[PDB]
């Protein structure tokens, strides 16, 4: 049974080096190209490069040339992807895949990726508590903006958890600055605005941050 | 011709 | 050098047929072979078409690739749609030894009726403005399928810089939510009559607007 098995998830810091692996079994490793593909979170597939283990022939995407090294060790049937100095932007899922097909130099020959590794997640990432701003109402909707924190997670409750119906807490944006922000909104009886008090409770444990923000018209 | 291109890309005869 | 452009999303009910296009931006599509990949959420991709119209062993004959030179496009047809076909699909070709992927298309196999987004837009708070910052918050929820596009307007002109938008995420009712944030200086905020968050879903655009007052 042909199998490509990749190494486990990696958590690193920028400036560090890293080498992840893709081991092939169930076939002659040196006879088939291995492709590497990157996929940043929530984004599409990007071709990184390709190596033929038999003679170490290697090609890189122009956008990854000089940024990363692709290699192979015949003796243990393993392909590698490695960086000299990781950047936060290297945070992605990385897949290897075998180029199978019919390696004949005539019109019957063909090539396609017929087996894939399971992927290796590489996360390359100091802590900061958020600023919390009331989003005042103007059926009524009111909320809290949780601005510029790091890292995840952040918890939001309303009225110390007494208020849960109508609450929508949104997943965080990861900003180009590298900081996270999220918002929580609750829809309440517009007639209750003058009667009921609304407080969002924001907790960011990594920074020992606890903010209670009253939200009023 | 598309075939010629992929052969140029990929064809290998292993030792 | 070229790009491959795909629709952001397509959908149909079970049993129906869907087509996903892949348009080559420059050069003829027939000049280089096109492959297609299926990627189910959280899983590795699998190849579903190679060399334009060849079906790999193990792939159901419901999947078929073709080339249309007249529109400079490749297409993936998925026939007799099944719930398990729900996935992102990527086309791929070659640019002088380098592999080029299309941006991906989210295929949704409809499991409930299409639902338009609920949108709430908040202006920057007094508190933020006093802290010399300004953020407009556009919250988008209960849409299905899970794909929207968000554009911002300063008055009626497009804003590009300062916009950051989440990917859609599934809610507990199996509809989707997203959010978009527009960063501004307090000066910019006061300098226009209004700002607008415009959310387009299944060809239909939901808009919200706030104003300094
Ligand atoms: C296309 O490019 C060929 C070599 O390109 C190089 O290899 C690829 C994989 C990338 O790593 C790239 O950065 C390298 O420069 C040339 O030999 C060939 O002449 C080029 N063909 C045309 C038509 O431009």
């Amino acid at each position: 049974e042909v199998q490509l098995v990749q190494s486990g998830a990696e958590v690193k810091k920028p400036g560090e080096s890293l080498k992840i692996s893709c081991k092939g079994s169930g076939y002659r490793f040196t006879s088939y190209w291995i492709v590497w593909v990157r996929q940043m979170p929530g984004k599409g597939l990007e071709w990184m490069g390709i190596i033929y283990p038999g003679d170490f022939d290697t090609k890189y995407s122009p956008s990854f040339q000089g940024q990363v090294t692709i290699s192979a060790d015949k003796s243990i049937s393993t392909a590698y992807l490695q960086w000299s100095s990781l950047k936060a932007s290297d945070t992605a899922m990385y897949y290897c895949a075998r180029l199978g097909g019919r390696y004949y130099h005539d019109s019957s020959g063909y090539y396609y990726l017929d087996y894939w590794g399971q992927g290796t997640l590489v996360t390359v990432s100091s802590t900061k508590g958020p600023s919390v701003f009331p989003l005042a109402p103007s059926t009524a909707a009111l909320g809290c903006l949780v601005k510029d924190y790091f890292p995840e997670p952040v918890t939001v409750s309303w009225n110390s958890g007494a208020l849960t119906s109508g609450v929508h807490t949104f997943p965080a944006v990861l900003q180009s600055s590298g900081l996270y922000s999220l918002s929580s909104v609750v829809t309440v009886p517009s007639s209750s605005l003058g009667t009921q008090t609304y407080i969002c409770n924001v907790n960011h444990k990594p920074s020992n941050t606890k903010v209670d923000k009253r939200v009023e018209p | 011709d598309k075939k010629q291109k992929v052969h140029a890309l990929f064809y290998k005869l292993d030792i | 050098n070229f790009m491959l452009t795909q629709p952001h999303s397509v959908s149909e009910s079970p049993g129906k047929t869907v087509t996903i296009s892949c348009t080559r931006s420059s050069g003829s599509v027939a000049s280089d072979y096109v492959q297609w990949y299926q990627q189910r959420p959280g899983s590795a991709p699998t190849t579903v078409v190679y060399e334009d119209n060849q079906r790999p062993s193990g792939v159901p004959d419901r999947f078929s690739g073709s080339i249309d030179s007249s529109s400079n496009s490749a297409s993936l047809t998925i026939s007799g749609l099944k719930t398990e076909d729900e996935a992102d699909y990527y086309c791929q070709s070659y640019d002088n030894s380098s592999w080029v992927f299309g941006g991906g298309t989210k295929l949704t196999v409809l499991g409930q009726p299409k639902a338009a987004p609920s949108v709430t837009l908040f202006p920057p708070s007094s508190e933020e403005l006093q802290a010399n910052k300004a953020t407009l918050v556009c919250l988008i929820s209960d849409f299905y399928p899970g794909a929207v596009t968000v554009a911002w307007k300063a008055d009626s002109s497009p804003v590009k810089a300062g916009v950051e938008t989440t990917t859609p995420s599934k809610q507990s009712n199996n509809k989707y939510a997203a959010s978009s944030y527009l960063s501004l200086t307090p000066e910019q905020w006061k300098s226009h009559r209004s700002y607008s968050c415009q959310v387009t879903h299944e060809g239909s655009t939901v808009e919200k607007t706030v104003a300094p007052t």
